[PDB]
């Protein structure tokens, strides 16, 4: 309880914290597409 | 040299005054500056990207990359990106210079001794500076991407 | 670039040192300023002697 | 063996900006130049500033 | 890998009265990693650069220079 | 822009030449509008980290993504105020009139230091640029030029 | 200097031919040399993340990548970074020489000159090369981890 | 100028600061007043090269003596011609707006050129002064000036 | 560094932003800039009459320009006029940037190391110093002469 | 409101009625369309204050009849700085809600004050009447009545 | 007073009009004043119950209940009821105006000669207002209990 | 040195009487000694809470105090509070002389020195100092708090 | 007297004891009759170093004759400018309010410096009590007595 109320210095962290959460974006889910069924010698095109 | 020290020059070996057909070329050039200055601000913004675009356009998935070809060995590719880099910054210079004199001192002056020496293939190195034109023509627009296509296109003519 | 040289000034001498070493042998005179011993350090610290 | 030199110690200054005595006369003139009557504006919205 | 090549520098900003003739021109061997920066500074000077060479180097090879 | 014609004629053992003294006329001339484009760009800083923190996490969803650097809470504000550490130098650059103060302070090492943090530069650089957008968005026409000039210097920079 | 090479010089020294302590000592560090060049190997594995997890443990979220800290440029985040590199560099030539000469000759030798002529702390600099030491200790093995944490708690008691 | 900031951001591997953009659009921006004195010198030659024949060879008569190196009407012609010469390099100057092409072609071997030819340099000097002064008289305050900035910088050249 | 450069690292270190007291700095600066500019100018029209006012007032006639004195020979002489040149130029610098940081940077760092290890006189330089700030305050007025009498005494102050 | 709601209660011993907080919470309701109307009447501060003097003046053209008070520069000065003080506390009770703030800075007084100083109450109230009509033109319609409404506050409390 | 009459007298000492700064205080007086009258008819509602728990949770079965204490004699415990009524009370409006200056000037005035000079001990008195504290806090919400709690902690500071 | 004694010293060394310049700033400090001597009177009072209240904001409940930390022995703690009570004491004195030079002649001449010797940190005394500030300008007010808040900021400038 | 006051409490481990403080607070207020002393002894500067040359080459001949020092017209000179030395330092110790500045400058090695420049010290306490008088004929009674207190300490330490 100690730590926290001294003050959070200037330049922290914590102030921008608030305006991740803001702007929200959670990140895109995986693909799925498995690297055994990539056949990726076939795959690569040329040119 | 530039195009107010070419027209000085001109000048000079006469022993002329500036007359005014002289005036009318300094008169022109400081009317072109202001698209120069924009130009060159915004292709030094994202010169990394023209040519990461450029080699996506033109070199890549060909057999250049390919073993056998010759940007195969990864030092090759970053020599690669080096040359093309070094294309899109001194036409930068030459565009805001307005004189390609710069191309012809420090760029073309033993080049195809070094690409021949090599073995670099020439006319895929034409055909990326091509793609480089047309980046930086669709980025900086038509009217600016003119003079950046003369100074690209007088690199890949004195290239081949 | 002989292992001599190499045996005899940058071996028994730290790399702090070596820039001044370095630069009173072939340029002739000690380094000018700090950030002329900041770039030497990083040359001396990503690439080899 | 020792370094001969290490590094170079960086040194402050004696005088930071408080002398330079026309920069500083010009802190001086220039806060007060704030409130003088500064005339461009009218006059009736310049005798109601505290 | 070294390169095989013959440069003249203009030496515009001073008459020197020595005499100075090995530098106007020479045909040195420089090597690899080496050449860039010497064809960066003989463009600094203006020089013109007559002919590069190969002198050791099969190019197109990958490992072992 | 003092500082470098300064050292510019002090390599030199001339003097400042006037045309470098017309120079710094020019600027102490443009000062005034380089304080107010300053001021402009200063008060309004948590809409600006909040528009660019929308657009990069529209644009790049990867370090949202867990995977990525900026997951979580934590990791999520250290990216604002990362953005909001770029958005003071570029003001910092904007007053100097001439990029040495802020490549002094965000330039001049960044490359190794995020690549030592882990994170990717061209998402940072996609960063400035959704701030320059903003404080085009923000700004008066020949002020958001003179802004996305810095700006443009920041995202050439980190790429 | 090597462990061999002290070996033989105090042997040397004296004129003696090698006895059987020098020789107990030698064959003794062929004993070692098995997990000396083992763990070796690993430490150049993951330099890079051994620096990354030092910092993260000592260093960050403190006063001195703040403002007024000495790792708040970015420049001197840099340099900070290059500054552990060397010691964990150096301290894998000790260990596997078995012998700290090394880290006298090439790394303790001006060195609190420069950090007190520069302003760094010495104190931030110890812990962060504590924490180098705990994170390299986990990763090699307790085995390993002691000759390891012997060159860098030389470094640490030299710099101190 | 544009030469001087192109060549110096060029022995660096940096681009140009826009520091230097700024300096070249403000040159860009006083180029106008550039030609218009530049003009001005142009078409009054003929009165400029009279009056600083009359001012110099008032102040030096060895010239005109004998001894001297500008003794009769060839040698007075060639004198005039080179203070013609100095003055067209002079304009060039003016336009270019920094002393490189007027440096290049005038002053860079000039010592050894006037010492090969048996005249003395200190005359040349003082007919440059000469040709700022009645520029001076020809041109207002604001052009004088910044006439008597190149004119200046031949006099201090030619010593 | 300049006053404005000064003013920004003062901000940059607490991480404050600009608030009125440096925006007042900075408004100072920006209101000095036209005598600065001005004195900076006509400074750089007769910098080699200056000097040589200040040596026949200072120096001239004595017995440092007499056989003995360290202005004897005629190389110290050009070295003496050198220098003098050089601390009227290094001011000129430091009244123009309006932060003497540049004279503890470029000048006053290993001086008095350079005049002890000479055995040049430094009373007499300080005299020589003083006789120049006399000549270019009468020369530029009295209200740019002492921000130039400022630096030249800081020159003065850090040689003593 | 808050305050005088709260002063209404403390004189009787209980709460806040909920009829009390009822107009609280429309007070709320329409906060954002007071700042609205405050924000007009800021931004038209020059015009508005002079258009009711200058009605003022042609109403009653004692006060700059030389016998009056108004007469000279620097009196109808203050005179328009009168008018100004007066817009700027209808602004205040516009945002409030109470006419406390317009009550004890401008009212409580003020008859003894204008009696001292020898300027009639009566062209002080027209001038405010002249504001009320100004700024009625100005807003929307029944913001019009809301804004005129205080401004007929000021007017019945001056007389 | 309130929150807005605080806002216009520290622009009335400024001597300027509501700009956009005050503005935004405005309206964030009115977003939190919305929930500010929710609380207060939620405090409202059950200040008897508030009271009756805070005494039983902190002031009963004690010494000051005890004979020989301050809360012993009849007339004293319904004193100690009014006046935790009141802290309640005037806590509610020091929320509901968004500013405890009413607060201050209502009952800190005196109330610190009053408890000096009747011998009424402080230290209960702020063990039972933090009851209250607590005993509001469970019952209002977290974001109101903590603006109750706000003035309540001035109160029992202002007595402190 | 006094803020009388370098006007005196000021009017010295050139040789100049008293003008009406230094008499204003004579007559300046003879304004101001009034609540120059009363704040010191105040100060003198309580200099013991001051430094408790100072410790209690700022170096208690942290690191510094448990073991690991520069003031877990318990003569480092008193060494920290005998410290605090000299920077507090000297900055009466300098506030009294109205004149910072005895705080560099006594306090700020060899203290940076010592402090990293010791290995005592920096940041925490700046923050000590810093919280004595607060208290002292709390304790003797606003208009002598400003003269006393210039002292102890000189003191951690200088320190730092 | 601050400085005499801090010394002295400083010798001593104890602050500055409340006396102390009472004298500094009764100097202080003292202050403004010792600046009006002060001023009207710095403007008439050059009667007194008159009336203090006349009334000691009427007291002392032998500094005229050439046996003695002050002999001629440069060394008459230089001695009216050691009194004028000793005035400025008497206003120096009015101000200040403490022999200590006056003493530090002028009394502390004044001995033997006299002595090695061959001057008798007595002519210069005469000199100084010349001062003293012409003083105390331009002060008022109140004033000559504060100011013969610091004439009254030179003249006795140049004894
Ligand atoms: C400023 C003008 C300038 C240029 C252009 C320049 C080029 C240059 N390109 C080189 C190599 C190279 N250049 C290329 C470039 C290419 N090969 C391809 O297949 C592509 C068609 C093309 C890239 C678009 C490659 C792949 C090498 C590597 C050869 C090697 O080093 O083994 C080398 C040999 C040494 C070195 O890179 O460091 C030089 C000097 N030097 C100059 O001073
Ligand atoms: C092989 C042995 C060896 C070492 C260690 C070495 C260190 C060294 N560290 C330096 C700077 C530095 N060193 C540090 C390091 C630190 N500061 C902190 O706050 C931390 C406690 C610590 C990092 C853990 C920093 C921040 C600088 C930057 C100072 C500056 O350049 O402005 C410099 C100045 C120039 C330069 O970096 O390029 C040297 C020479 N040189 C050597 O040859
Ligand atoms: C003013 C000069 C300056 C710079 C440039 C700077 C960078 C900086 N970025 C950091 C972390 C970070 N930086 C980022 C960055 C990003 N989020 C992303 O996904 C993008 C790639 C990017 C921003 C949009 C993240 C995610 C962290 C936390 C990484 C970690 O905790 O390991 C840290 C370590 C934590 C800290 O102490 O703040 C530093 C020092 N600090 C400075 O003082
Ligand atoms: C544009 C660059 C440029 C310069 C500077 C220049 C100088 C120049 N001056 C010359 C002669 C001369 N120059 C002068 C000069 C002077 N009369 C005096 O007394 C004064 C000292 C001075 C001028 C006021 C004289 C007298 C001659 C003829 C000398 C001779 O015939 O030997 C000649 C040889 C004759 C000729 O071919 O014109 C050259 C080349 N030529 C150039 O192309
Ligand atoms: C915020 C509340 C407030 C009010 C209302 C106010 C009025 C005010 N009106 C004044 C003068 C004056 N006021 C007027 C007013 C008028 N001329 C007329 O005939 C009209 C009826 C009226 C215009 C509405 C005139 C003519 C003077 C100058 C009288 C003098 O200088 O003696 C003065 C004395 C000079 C000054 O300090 O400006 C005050 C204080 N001050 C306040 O703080
Ligand atoms: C509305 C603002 C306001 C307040 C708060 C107020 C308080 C107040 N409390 C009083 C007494 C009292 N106050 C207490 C209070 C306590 N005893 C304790 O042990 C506890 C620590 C505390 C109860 C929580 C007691 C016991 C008395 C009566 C003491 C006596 O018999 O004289 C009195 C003297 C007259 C009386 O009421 O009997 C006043 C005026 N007056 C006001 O105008
Ligand atoms: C008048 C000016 C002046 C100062 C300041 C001064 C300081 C001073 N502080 C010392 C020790 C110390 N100083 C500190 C102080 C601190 N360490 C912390 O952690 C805190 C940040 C800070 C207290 C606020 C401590 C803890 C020691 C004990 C070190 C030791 O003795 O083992 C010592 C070593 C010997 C001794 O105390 O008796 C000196 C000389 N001397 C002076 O003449
Ligand atoms: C402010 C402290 C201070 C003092 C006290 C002082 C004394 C002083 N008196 C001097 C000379 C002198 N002083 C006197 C003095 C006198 N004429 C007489 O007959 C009387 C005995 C007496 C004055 C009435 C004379 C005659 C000389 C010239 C002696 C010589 O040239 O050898 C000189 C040498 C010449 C010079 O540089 O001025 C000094 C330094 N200088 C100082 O800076």
């Amino acid at each position: 309880r100690k730590s926290q109320e001294k003050q959070l210095r200037e330049g922290d962290p914590r102030k921008f914290a608030d305006l991740a959460a803001s702007v929200g974006n959670q990140g895109n889910y995986a693909q799925r597409i498995s690297a055994f069924d990539i056949d990726y010698l076939n795959a690569v095109p040329n040119r | 040299q530039d195009a107010i020290t070419a027209v000085i020059n001109s000048a000079d070996v006469q022993g002329k005054y500036l007359d005014t057909a002289a005036l009318e070329k300094l008169k022109a050039y400081f009317s072109t500056g202001e698209l120069r200055v924009r130009a060159a601000t915004t292709i030094s913004a994202n010169a990394a990207a023209i040519v990461k675009e450029a080699v996506a356009k033109s070199l890549l998935y060909s057999d250049i990359t390919r073993p056998g070809g010759n940007m195969y060995t990864t030092r090759r590719y970053a020599a690669c990106i080096r040359d093309l880099d070094y294309y899109l910054r001194y036409a930068t210079y030459a565009m805001l210079a307005g004189d390609p004199s710069i191309l012809d001192e420090r760029v073309l002056n033993g080049l195809k001794e070094t690409y021949n020496s090599l073995g670099v293939p020439v006319g895929a190195t034409v055909q990326a500076i091509q793609a480089i034109k047309e980046v930086t023509a669709s980025l900086v627009g038509a009217d600016a991407g003119k003079e950046m296509g003369i100074y690209l296109d007088y690199i890949s003519s004195g290239l081949s | 670039y002989s292992n001599l040289y190499l045996k005899e000034f940058y071996t028994p001498y730290p790399n702090t040192k070596v820039i001044e070493l370095g630069t009173k042998h072939f340029l002739g005179r000690a380094p000018i300023d700090q950030a002329e011993i900041r770039k030497y350090n990083q040359i001396l610290a990503t690439q080899g002697i | 063996n020792d370094v001969v030199i290490p590094s170079f110690k960086p040194v402050q200054a004696r005088i930071q900006s408080d002398k330079t005595p026309i920069l500083a006369k010009a802190i001086a003139d220039l806060a007060a130049q704030a409130k003088q009557m500064d005339k461009s504006k009218p006059l009736f919205i310049e005798l109601g500033r505290s | 890998r070294l390169f095989k090549i013959t440069a003249l520098v203009p030496s515009l900003s001073r008459t020197r009265t020595q005499r100075e003739l090995q530098n106007t021109y020479f045909t040195k061997l420089v090597p690899y990693e080496n050449w860039f920066r010497e064809q960066q500074r003989i463009q600094k000077a203006g020089g013109k650069i007559i002919k590069v060479e190969l002198a050791t180097g099969k190019q197109g090879t990958n490992a072992g220079l | 822009i003092v500082t470098k014609s300064i050292v510019n004629a002090d390599a030199e053992a001339r003097y400042l030449s006037p045309g470098e003294l017309d120079r710094i006329k020019s600027f102490v001339a443009g000062g005034q509008q380089r304080l107010r484009i300053a001021q402009a760009l200063t008060d309004n800083r948590e809409r600006l980290v909040k528009q660019a923190g929308d657009q990069l996490f529209q644009k790049r969803p990867d370090v949202v993504s867990p995977g990525g650097n900026a997951y979580g809470q934590e990791m999520t504000a250290t990216c604002l105020r990362d953005l909001d550490y770029y958005l003071r130098l570029v003001t910092y650059g904007i007053v100097a009139g001439d990029v040495t103060p802020i490549e002094e302070i965000g330039v001049i090492g960044v490359r190794e230091m995020y690549k030592s943090l882990g994170t990717p530069i061209e998402a940072v650089g996609e960063g400035v640029r959704a701030l320059k957008n903003a404080a085009s968005t923000l700004l008066s026409a020949e002020d958001a030029a003179e802004a996305g000039s810095y700006f443009d210097y920041v995202v050439g920079a980190l790429q």
